[PDB]
This record gives structure tokens, sequence and C-alpha cells, in this order.
RNA sequence: UGUCCUACGCCGGCAGGCGCGGGUAACCCGUUGAACCCCAUUCGUGAUGGGGAUCGGGGAUUGCAAUUAUUCCCCAUGAACGAGGAAUUCCCAGUAAGUGCGGGUCAUAAGCUUGCGUUGAUUAAGUCCCUGCCCUUUGUACACACCGCCCGUCGCU
């Protein structure tokens, strides 16, 4: 049905990102938004936060596709 | 049981619109059985074919 | 190209084809537009609720048009995906799953009429070795003629691909005892050309002599206005 | 011959048909 | 599956023509779907309904509280027609089977449409 | 491409004004600074920042004249449209398709016909089933044709 993806993090799902997303073996704006049910604007805005905090390795930067990975 | 066959020579194209070609095949397990089959698409000599049932010989005019 | 080239109806109208059939703007328009013409084509009396057969109902678009006009109906279809979409649309009539080539499973003399919108031509092709187009068409119309009440009408919309399918449907239709005809709306147009089987249960003598002499090669007087004319009354 | 006529009616004719379709300096 | 439907259903098997009616019913779930009441409909379906099959099918459906005879009228017996409107067009068999007498072929209902295929 | 193509300077936010030059043209426009394309940003499945129709108000230009909006620009309105039951077109390699750029008509339109380059493939190297055309044999099947039935019943003048 219609998607009501959140535009800002609530308290429950923000914790769910910071202890589960850096262990998926693949982190992408589009695969985060399918499972955490958030907009893609924040789905990429949450990942540059995690990149600056050093929780994720960058694989490719492109205007069309961004690909991320676990640390170890 | 699945069976593999190698073609020997292409007899000619059959079907009303020529959508198939008729080719004589020979097997891989024992080079004695030579049955006649119909295939669609581009076929040349030496091609290896996967036959689902290697019992009946195909036929068309 | 045409949907019948894809294969059997139970596999072509799968789950993903059922969804895009529902949200198809052309389909919602023309399926009800033909069902309006097809319900009007069986000359059933007004202000009287009848019990109708929706053979090949599919999504139930033609089924909903009967219910909005105050009728009751049952639908028979072969693919479960189009039947699942019919349930989700909250339709009124009953739904039956089965192949119309194997027979319509009702008692004789049941329905006041039968409605058909683009389901018939799926029987002119047989995609199994056990299936035969002639026997599946005859098993349809013979069972239809039993189940339809006497004097009623069955109107069938169909999409033939050539002249031979119109013939091969018709001879199987008339061999089961039906009488009627073919109604073609706009018979020489392209987009609006719809086919509807309506079926219901009960001086000059001188000229040729001159030309015969011309064949014989003898000399003749030239053909003019005064060739055969009575000169004057004879006393 | 009968066997020639049967085998001609069992196999497919093929062969001749020429379809005409379609740098140094 | 309406009670009016199977009471007009038959068997399409080649051997059983045409004495396969009626078919036995079973149910493990029954839902009620409201249908608009038209007195003109049911009044002309009483001559067409076969009542002997309706009793045993309600006996299959465990319910006894039915009219025992032909309730024909000039649309004046609203108390009888609404109850059978609840019976015929409103009791739905969500899940169950059909039994053919002369073949024994299963016809299972799956939510809520029977299948009559080979 | 042209004596109508335009360069450059100034003014206005844009359409558009004022001035001064080059080129009858492998000489100027023009190293023809084209569009898709490429790299970053925002958007996040929502008839939505997709889609632009239809409208309201104003400004500018060509024309004797712009009303039924010649044309262009700015702000505002945001319709259907969610890949098209079914009739049918064109196509075998720098081809189809995506993308822009130029001549004949033309006081001014854009809209027809023609070309040009750019990015660039899936399928096929066959057949006479459908359509059309051209040959050979034949007038033996069907139809035409012949023979027959030629719908019956009673009722009065
Ligand atoms: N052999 C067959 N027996 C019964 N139904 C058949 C059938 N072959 C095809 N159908 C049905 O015919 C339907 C055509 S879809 C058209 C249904 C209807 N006009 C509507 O739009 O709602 C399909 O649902 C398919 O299931």
């Amino acid at each position: 049905d219609k998607l009501n993806n959140l535009v800002l993090f609530d308290k429950a799902t923000y914790d769910k990102l910071c202890k589960e997303v850096p262990n998926y073996k693949l982190i992408t704006p589009a695969v985060v938004s399918e499972r955490l049910k958030i907009r893609g604007s924040l789905a990429r805005a949450a990942l540059q936060e995690l990149l600056s905090k050093g929780l994720i390795k960058l694989v490719s930067k492109h205007r069309a596709q961004v690909i991320y990975t676990r640390n170890t | 049981p699945i069976k593999l066959a190698r073609v020997t020579k292409v007899l000619g194209r059959t079907g009303s619109q020529g959508q198939c070609t008729q080719v004589r095949v020979e097997f891989m397990d024992d080079t004695s059985r030579s049955i006649i089959r119909n295939v669609k698409g581009p076929v040349r000599e030496g091609d290896v074919l996967t036959l689902l049932e290697s019992e009946r010989e195909a036929r068309r005019l | 190209r045409r949907p019948e080239h894809g294969g059997p109806p139970e596999l072509f109208y799968d789950e993903t084809e059922a969804r895009k059939y529902v949200r198809n703007s052309r389909m919602i328009d023309i399926q009800t537009r033909m069902a309006g013409r097809a319900l009007e084509l069986l000359y059933l009396p007004e202000n009287k609720p009848c019990y109708l057969l929706d053979i090949g109902c599919g999504t139930g678009l033609s089924g909903s048009y009967l219910s909005d006009e105050g009728h009751y109906w049952v639908g028979l279809d072969i693919s479960p995906a189009m039947l699942d979409e019919a349930v989700d649309r909250e339709i009124e009539g009953d739904l039956l799953l089965g192949d119309m080539g194997q027979g319509i499973p009702f008692k004789p003399g049941t329905f006041d009429g039968c409605i058909s919108i683009s389901a018939v031509q799926w029987l002119c092709n047989a995609n199994k070795k056990s299936e035969n187009p002639a026997k599946r068409l005859y098993c349809f119309f013979a069972s239809l003629f039993s189940v339809l009440v006497r004097g009623s009408r069955a109107v069938l919309q169909l999409y033939p691909e050539n002249s031979e399918q119109l013939e091969l449907i018709t001879t199987q239709a008339t061999k089961a005892g039906f009488s009627g005809g073919m109604v073609v709306d706009y018979p020489n147009s392209a987009k609006a050309k719809k086919f509807y089987l309506c079926l219901f249960s009960g001086r000059a003598w001188v000229l040729e002599k001159k030309e015969r002499h011309r064949r014989q090669g003898r000399e003749v007087r030239p053909d003019t206005q005064y060739t055969g004319r009575k000169r004057k009354p004879r006393f | 011959p009968l066997a020639d006529q049967i085998l001609a009616g069992n196999a497919v004719r093929a062969g001749v048909r020429e379809k005409r379709r379609g740098e140094e300096y | 599956m309406k009670l009016l439907t199977h009471n007009l259903l038959s068997s399409h098997v080649r051997g059983v023509g045409s004495r396969g009616f009626p078919l036995r019913l079973q149910a493990t779930e029954v839902r009620i779907c409201p249908v608009e009441f038209n007195p003109n409909f049911v009044a002309r379906m009483i001559p067409k309904v076969e009542w002997s099959a309706f009793l045993e099918a309600a006996d299959n459906l465990r319910l006894i509280q039915v009219p025992k005879g032909p309730v024909e009228g000039y649309e004046e017996n609203e108390e009888f027609l609404r109850t059978m409107h609840h019976l015929l067009l409103e009791v739905e068999v969500i899940e169950g089977t059909l039994q053919c007498p002369e073949s024994g072929r299963m016809f299972p209902i799956s939510r809520g449409i029977p299948n009559m295929l080979l």
C-alpha cells in the first residue's frame, strides 16, 4: 500500500540504525529505506553521519549510486 | 535423465514459417545412437545440445 | 503480440498480469463499454431481475456492470489470479473456478441469459496434446445450450485473429442447436469494430439475333436507336 | 522409386536460395 | 459460495450426465455477506429452487431453521423472504468440500470459490 | 547559410532596445563553444520537485490592422495521463532508436517536405503459414449447370 516513510528519526529507529546498520554486509541509501521505512533524503543523510563517525567504509561515490560496507 | 548430444550435420529448416531446423545428433556417453531432432534458433555443426527426453525422434514434412 | 500467443490462460494471467490488468485505464473503459452493448444486445425485459452467467469473468468488471443494473450473476473463470482480484474489489455475485471447455456444471434450464466479454477465442488454440479445439468448443456450446433456459439469449464478445476462427467458432455454435447470427458494430472501422455472437434458443430479342448474325460474319446494319421499333399499326 | 518417394516425403528440402541483403583510401 | 449456487450446481463429469445433482457440502468457516434485498428476485427463484436438496444441504451445513416448504407469495411475506435471503444469498461457505455422488471427486472450496477443474 | 547572416560595446531580470564593424562569401558569422552524454547537488515512490494542458494579470516585437488570444517573455493556476483488449506501421549495421542542427514555402508565424551529424544496440543470414505479385499444368473436387421438390391444412364470393 502507500508508504508513510518517516522524514526524521524517532528515538526507537535511530538506535536501530546505530547498532544494526553497520553490520549488514551491504549499506546503501536504497536498501536502508526499504527496511527502516524512511525517506531516501534522510537515508543518505544518515549515512554521511555514519561515515564521518568512522563506522562504515566507503566503496564508491557517484551521483547515481553510493555503496557502503561494514568495517570488519 | 538428462542427455547431451553433439550434432553431426544440419539437414535443413522445417516448419511453416521456417522457425525450426532439423539436425542429426550423436550422443556423448556412447557414439552409436544417432536420432533426428528439431531445434529452433541458430545451429551449426559441432554444437552440443541438451535433450530432456532422448527417446522419440522428431519428425516434420 | 496478442495475449493468446503467450500460452495457456492459467499461466499467462499470472499474479503480475492480474495487477496491471486492474490498473489499466483502457481496460476499465472498454470492458464496461462492451458489457453495456452486450447486455443491451440480449433483449431481456426491463424492470425484471434475471439470473445471468458470466463466463470468463476474470476481474469482474463485466460482473459489476450487471450488479449496478440490478441483476444477479455467477462468474466462471480458469485462472486464480484474476479471481483473487475479483474478491478484492468486493463484487456482489458468486464466483466459480473451472474451464469452460470441460463443461458448465449447472442443472439444465437455469440461467435467463449468458454474457461473454472476450473469453471465447481462448478455445481456438490448444496448448496441450490432450486438448482439441473442436471438442472444447463443442463441449462449451452443448453444455451452454443445456444450461440456458429455452427462449433465452446468450451474447458473446470475442476477438478473432482471422476469418477461420470466426468460421470454426460458428460451426461449433450452430451444431449444438443455437440459432442467431453475428452482430458486427461498425463493420468497416478499426478501433470500434466489435464482434458479437448473439445466440438464442428458438426490342431486346432483335439485338441478340443481330449479334448472332455478327458472330456468323455476315454483313449487318449498324446498331442504332431505330433497331427494334414498330413502324406503324398493322391492319 | 517408392523408397525415393517416401524419403523425399519424410525429409526436408534445403539448399538453394540466395538472399541479397546489405577500406584502402 | 451462496446456498443458491450449489443448489443449482451439478457435476460436469462425462460419466455422470446428468444425474450427478445434488452434491454434498461441508464447511469449516462461514461468513455473512450482506446483499441488497430485491423481492422481485426471490419470488421467481422459488419455482426454480429444488427444495429437497436445500434441506439436506442445510443438514450438511448443520442448520435446521429453514422453511420446510415452498414459500411462494406476492412479495408480502417479508418475514420468510428475508430469512431465506439470509439463507440463499447471504450465508457464504469460506472453506469446505463438495462430494460428487457418482464419482466421488473432491471439489474443495478455497476462500471462497470452488474449483471445477479436471 | 546569407546581403541578410551576425561579431563587439552599452541598458534591462527576460523577451527586447541604442551604437559601431565583417562578409556575395573554403575571406565574416565560425577553432560553426549544438543537444543527448560526463561529473557533483537537491528530491525519495508521493498524480510527487513527474506531466504540462486549460486559464488570470502584466510587458515587448512585426505589421495599414493582432478582437476569436500573429509571435515572444515574467509571475500565478497544475486537468487527464499510473505503459494503453488488440486495429496496425517501419526495420538487418554506423541500420532501428535516443538527441539536437540546417534549406523551399515565408510583411511576422510554426508546420509540411527534405537533409545533416552525435550516442549507438536486441533479433536474423530463414520460410511460403497470412498478404500481394509473377510462371507451369489443368477445368476431373466444390460451385455453376441438369433433373426434382417447389412447403402443406381449412374457410366464402
Ligand atoms: N478456457 C477458458 N475457460 C474459462 N475461462 C477462460 C478460459 N480461457 C481464458 N479464460 C478467461 O478469460 C478471461 C479474459 S480476461 C477478460 C475478462 C473480463 N472481460 C474482464 O475484463 O474482467 C481471463 O480471466 C481468463 O481467465
